[PDB]
């Protein structure tokens, strides 16, 4: 649910 | 086995130089900020945009990619403000007495002081900038320090340590390449690394200030900045 | 200055001789303690330690060459870092525990907040242990903290003198490592490893200073006049 | 200041 979790993937 | 440990000094320097995020601009409104609202509006907006470049820069720091996602997240959560701050200090070197937040946004301590609790942090940043200038800090050295901050700041809270050693090797290689004697090399390494203590200090004090600002809830904060801030409390 | 003329071996001897004593707490295993009382033990202890630290600082080569105004500033900035590094050093050979005093060893399971800080102090202690940190290295690290932590928040000739002494201490550290049989690559790496730990010590100090402010305002855990004054300096 | 006092003798 952290934005950083998403950003670090892409 | 991490590819990072197999790079030569020169390859490490190139990798880091190539990974540098660009220097972003602030709004083109020529109004010099003199209030908490205006100043912090500009600073958070800038920070928000810079964060996105920082995330993609981190991924390009040798060894960072070898960490689990959760570890990458933790390092960034711990270090983000230190990293923004060391960038600011670097950009400001050639402008004594000024903080170059962006090429179109130079602030001085007279602006800092129109915001409770800000001048003390401004003054620390300025002194750090001055230190960099008087040390004739080089871009190649700067990128090593920034990577060290990324990998070191959250490291407690073997791979990372081996990568940190490699960066040390790289800083020494740079200084030897620049003609420094052996004594000058270890003295300079120590000088650079002790400055990281002060960078940590400014980040910690900054973090406190931002928490206070978050609560006051006047300055708009992005959800990403909120999460980055939350990680510290 | 006399500090500038010291050989590495003389610097080390001087620092070792200047070490403060290890103090006892008032802990009593037969007595019940609360979060408040257990904290009073740490603050009472820290207060008595401060007096020894002040007298220790005067024997750190270079320190007394500074104005009283600057000595005061350096100690206000560094006092918790210095208490903390000493604690971590005392705790090296006690895995999972912090040896506040020979009669006071606490584990993670010992307070409301603070566990985060305990955990960081434990990690730092584990770190020292893994590096097999030497006493000679420890006393160098502690003197570096004293001189360095406040150096960027004050003639700025005073600042130059501090930087010179600091460089001398780096020389001393390298000297120790060379004498230990480390290759040059190994010396530089270990020097960096040691100095990066100082960033973590700074962090723990900053986080502790914030926790202590809450405790004060809470006005439950006792705090000596000197400790209140040392705290005010960071605020 | 206590610290100041202690520092000077
Ligand atoms: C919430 C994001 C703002 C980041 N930030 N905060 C700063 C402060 C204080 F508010 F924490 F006190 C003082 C000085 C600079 C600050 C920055 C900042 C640093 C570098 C950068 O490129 C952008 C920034 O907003
Ligand atoms: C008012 C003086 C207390 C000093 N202090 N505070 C500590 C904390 C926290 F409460 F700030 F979080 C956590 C862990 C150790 C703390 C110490 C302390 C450190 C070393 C020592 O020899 C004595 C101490 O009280």
């Amino acid at each position: 649910h952290k934005i950083l979790h998403r950003l670090l993937q892409d | 086995n991490s590819l990072a440990l197999s790079l030569t000094a020169d390859q490490m320097v190139s990798a880091l130089l190539d990974a540098e995020p660009p220097i972003l601009y602030s709004e083109y409104d020529p109004t010099r900020p003199f209030s908490e609202a205006s100043m912090m509006g500009l600073l958070t907006n800038l920070a928000d945009r810079e964060l996105v470049h920082m995330i993609n820069w981190a991924k390009r720091v040798p060894g960072f990619v070898d960490l689990t996602l959760h570890d990458q997240v933790h390092l960034l959560e711990c270090a983000w403000l230190e990293i923004l701050m060391i960038g600011l200090v670097w950009r400001s070197m050639e402008h004594p007495g000024k903080l170059l937040f962006a090429p179109n946004l130079l602030l001085d301590r007279n602006q800092g002081k129109c915001v409770e609790g800000m001048v003390e942090i401004f003054d620390m940043l300025l002194a750090t900038s001055s230190r960099f200038r008087m040390m004739n800090l080089q871009g190649e050295e700067f990128v090593c320090l920034k990577s060290i901050i990324l990998l070191n700041s959250g490291v407690y809270t073997d791979h990372i340590h081996r990568v940190l050693d490699k960066i040390t090797d790289t800083l020494i290689h740079l200084m030897a390449k620049a003609g420094l004697t052996l004594q000058q090399q270890h003295q300079r390494l120590a000088q650079l690394l002790l400055i990281l203590s002060h960078i940590r200090h400014m980040s910690n004090k900054g973090m406190e200030h931002l928490y206070s600002m978050k609560c006051k809830n006047v300055v708009p904060l992005s959800d990403l900045l909120l999460e980055m801030l939350d990680a510290h409390r």
